[PDB]
């Protein structure tokens, strides 16, 4: 390989890092919200100056490769939990939060962030503005919500709250300043995305280059790396597909982010070569035969 | 024209060989990709 | 606030599907290759429950939503104009409605006060749509989407069914995948025999335990025009 | 037929996340992707043998 | 409803499958340690505890 053909879409707007991670109001766990993210230059370097994350651990992708990759269908959830309930936000966990409020899928391609907010979400008296469910029938399916407020009974019959075996399913988080690390507010933001499957409009700051054709080059198309020869194609791509595949799993056709135009990818090496030698003892000359 | 007799030509005509041309150049496997020739797919993976 | 006093028993006619109802699995271009996949598909030659209007049968009932449904509607006139998806269909559980009211397309999801009898009134005198009532309040909201403007012909047609529109709905991981497809057809019965591939059209990010579904019908005033829609359940 | 089968056997996940490389190497760092690369190498070597 | 566990992590079984499985020969130990010595209770660790 000789050159680089890094090519990224036409994104010129910084991602919203103040609307999220710096929202004035954050929802409760039992009623969380979702936001769609698109047309972003995802550079988390801007968060180095303002926010410090106590726990930043996530799955499906390497942390160091977040600057070169390109994600699609990015969504951000947000809620507030206590210190001891911040470990329940993870694939394959049990607890009040992970069963009746917010359950993560077993397979998960995304990133989870959380930081401590005591100076904002606590007072000398009780806060009592954040609620969570502790009584429910069954368990929630991954990425689902339940905002209904109806009296709960073990038998299941509808009943009035003063009756026996009849409680309200929502309790109040009591946040005080004079509390330990546990029972302290923790704002949690969960990001989920899919990469290298669908056309993307959001990823980090990688400077695109010009197109090099009919030459062994190291291309980078929306995070997809590799070495090959780019050639004009004739295939017609439907507006909902970006990559192509062969009878053996390998990308042969990639739509150009900029200048949509379908390009063919072929291996650089091709052919065969044999060496004919009279014998090392006799001479060191050889004859090469290319098939 | 051929150096074979009539019977040998008939025998050679019956067998439908895959016709490995023994010279499949890079130009042939880089163009006309819509045909999806099996041999061009094998030589790309080191099978000759 | 509206209801129907005159009632007609549902037909609930069962028919067969001629190996139709497939959709594109993933967003990857593949040509001249036979691909083997394993997902929730409509079984070949399976029962389909048909509901028919214009025979004094304004059905609009609730249909269970188990592992997704295959909605194929044949109609020469726009009588079916959307659906409503919810768990209990009351104002105690969130429900998502999709209505094809003219000049846009509306998707909204909120704690809706269902009127127990969805309505869409248009008079045949001037072929003009007049306001109707599907719900009475909205309460808590969590989605919203308004599409671009278009006008669909409300003029009644005397001919047989002219177009077939089939959809596939599936709820997985909090996403409601919608696939759409359409093909011309000229017949008056059962479901046209043939083959058609459904393309992805929507991926709605709403978290709802979708278990019941109900269609939205259009009535020409008690009584309406001819329109039949088939419901087929998918299985792994 | 043997050569065609060997060609079409290149799209099998031998216990890895994906059967196509330059995808494992693009989403995972050096240490994590080595396990999947070794799995793919073992499977393809078994096929060749 | 009553107790909140700061650390609930364990081995040999999946957490989500604890409602369907049936265990035998169950024993419970109990002691009190400090904050820095709570990480030493794990298979394959070193320390005073
Ligand atoms: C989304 O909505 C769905 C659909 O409504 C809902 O799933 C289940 O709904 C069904 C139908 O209402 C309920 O299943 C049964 O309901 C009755 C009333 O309680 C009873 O037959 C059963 O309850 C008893 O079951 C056992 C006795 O055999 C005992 O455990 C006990 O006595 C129970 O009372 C049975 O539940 C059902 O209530 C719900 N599901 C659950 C988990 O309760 C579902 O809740 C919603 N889905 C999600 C993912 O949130
Ligand atoms: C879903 O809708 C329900 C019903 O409207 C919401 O519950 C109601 O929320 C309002 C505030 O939006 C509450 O009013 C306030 O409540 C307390 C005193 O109870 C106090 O802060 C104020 O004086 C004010 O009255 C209201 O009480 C509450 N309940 C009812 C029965 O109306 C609920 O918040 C909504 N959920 C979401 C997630 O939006
Ligand atoms: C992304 O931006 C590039 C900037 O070059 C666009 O390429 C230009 O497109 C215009 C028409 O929009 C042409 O007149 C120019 O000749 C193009 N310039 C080059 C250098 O190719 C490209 O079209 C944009 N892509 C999208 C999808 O908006
Ligand atoms: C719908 O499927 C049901 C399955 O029960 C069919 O109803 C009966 O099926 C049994 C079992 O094969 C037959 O012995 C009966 O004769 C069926 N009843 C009738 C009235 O046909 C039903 O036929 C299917 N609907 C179709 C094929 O349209
Ligand atoms: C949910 O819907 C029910 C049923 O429509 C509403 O119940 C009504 O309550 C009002 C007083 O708030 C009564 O005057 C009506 O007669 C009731 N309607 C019926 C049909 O019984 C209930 O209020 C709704 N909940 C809301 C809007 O929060
Ligand atoms: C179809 O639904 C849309 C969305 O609700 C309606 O368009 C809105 O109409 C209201 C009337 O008060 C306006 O305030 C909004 O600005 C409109 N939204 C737009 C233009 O995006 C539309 O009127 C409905 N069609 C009918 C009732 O015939
Ligand atoms: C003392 C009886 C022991 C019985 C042993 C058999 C099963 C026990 C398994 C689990 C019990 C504790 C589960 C953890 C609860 C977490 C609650 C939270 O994280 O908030
Ligand atoms: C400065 C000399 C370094 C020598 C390097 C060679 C070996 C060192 C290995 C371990 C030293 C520290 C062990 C940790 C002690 C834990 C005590 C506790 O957890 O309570
Ligand atoms: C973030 O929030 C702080 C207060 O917590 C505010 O002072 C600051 O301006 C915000 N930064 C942004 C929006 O970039
Ligand atoms: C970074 O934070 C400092 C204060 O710590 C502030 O003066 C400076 O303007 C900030 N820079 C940016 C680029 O936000
Ligand atoms: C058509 O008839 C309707 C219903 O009476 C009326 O509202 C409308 O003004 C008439 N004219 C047009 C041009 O729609
Ligand atoms: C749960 O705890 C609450 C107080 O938080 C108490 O009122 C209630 O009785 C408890 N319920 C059970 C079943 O222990």
């Amino acid at each position: 390989p000789s050159k680089e053909v890094v090519r990224f879409p036409n994104i010129t707007n910084l991602c919203p890092f103040g609307e999220v991670f710096n929202a004035t109001t954050f929802p409760s766990v039992y009623a969380w919200e979702r936001k769609r993210i698109s047309n972003c230059v995802a550079d988390y370097s801007v968060l180095y100056n303002s926010t410090s994350f106590s726990t930043f651990k996530c799955y499906g992708v390497s942390a160091t490769k977040l600057n070169d990759l390109c994600f699609s269908n990015v969504y951000a959830d947000s809620f507030v939990v206590k210190g001891d309930d911040v470990r329940q936000i993870a694939p394959g966990q049990t607890g009040v939060i992970a069963d009746y409020n917010y359950k993560l899928p077993d397979d998960f391609t995304g990133c989870v962030l959380a930081w401590n907010t005591r100076n904002i979400d606590a007072t000398q008296t009780g806060n009592y503005n954040y609620k969570y469910r502790s009584l429910r029938h069954g368990k929630l399916r991954p990425f689902e919500r339940d905002i209904s407020n109806v009296p709960f009974s073990p038998d299941g019959k509808p009943c009035t709250p003063p009756a026996f075996n009849c409680y309200w399913p929502l309790n109040d988080y009591g946040f005080y300043i004079t509390n330990g690390i546990g029972y302290q507010p923790y704002r949690v933001v969960v990001l989920s995305f899919e990469l290298l499957n669908a056309p993307a409009t959001v990823c980090g700051p990688k400077l695109s280059t010009d197109l090099i054709k009919n030459q062994c080059v190291n291309f980078n198309f929306n995070g997809l790396t590799g070495t090959g020869v780019l050639t004009p194609s004739s295939k017609r791509f439907q507006p909902f597909q970006q990559f192509g595949r062969d009878v053996s799993d390998f990308t042969d056709s990639v739509r150009d982010p900029k200048t949509s135009e379908i390009l063919d990818i072929s291996p650089c090496s091709f052919g065969g070569v044999s060496v004919i030698t009279p014998g090392t003892n006799t001479s060191s000359e050889v004859a090469v035969l290319y098939q | 024209p051929t150096k074979r007799s009539f019977i040998e030509d008939l025998l050679f005509n019956k067998v439908t060989l895959a016709d490995a041309g023994f010279m499949k150049q890079y130009g042939e496997c880089l163009g006309d990709i819509n045909a999806r020739d099996l041999i061009c797919a094998q030589k790309f993976n080191g099978l000759t | 606030c509206l209801d129907f006093d005159d009632r007609t028993p549902p037909a609930n006619t069962q028919f067969l599907s001629s190996h139709r109802g497939v959709y594109y699995p993933d967003d990857i271009f593949r040509s001249n290759v036979l691909h083997l996949v394993q997902d929730h598909f409509l079984p070949f030659d399976s029962n389909v429950t048909r509901f028919i209007t214009f025979g004094l049968n304004f059905d609009n009932p609730i249909i269970p939503f188990k592992d997704g449904i295959y909605f194929a509607a044949t109609e020469k006139s726009n009588v079916i104009r959307g659906w409503v998806f919810g768990s209990t269909m009351n104002n105690k559980s969130q429900s998502v409605i999709i209505m094809n009211n003219s000049t846009n397309l509306v998707i909204r999801a909120c704690n809706f006060e269902l009127c127990d009898n969805p309505f869409f009134v248009v008079l045949k005198s001037n072929n003009t749509q007049i306001p109707s009532y599907i719900f009475n309040n909205a309460f808590n909201c969590t989605f919203e989407y308004v599409s671009k403007d278009f006008n669909l012909d409300l003029g009644e047609k005397p001919g047989n069914f002219k177009d077939l529109r089939e959809f596939v709905f599936r709820n997985k991981d909090g996403f409601l995948h919608v696939y759409s497809g359409y093909q011309p057809i000229s017949a008056a019965s059962g479901l046209p025999t043939g083959f058609n591939a459904l393309k992805p059209i929507f991926k709605l990010p709403l978290g709802i335990n979708i278990t019941n579904f109900r269609t939205l019908l259009t009535a020409f005033p008690w009584g309406t025009s001819a329109a039949a829609y088939f419901v087929g359940y998918l299985k792994p | 037929q043997a050569l065609n089968t060997l060609v079409k056997q290149l799209s099998s996940n031998f216990g890895a996340i994906s059967s196509v490389l330059n995808d494992i190497l693009s989403r995972l760092d050096k240490v994590e992707a080595e396990v999947q690369i070794d799995r793919l190498i073992t499977g393809r070597l078994q096929s060749l043998q």
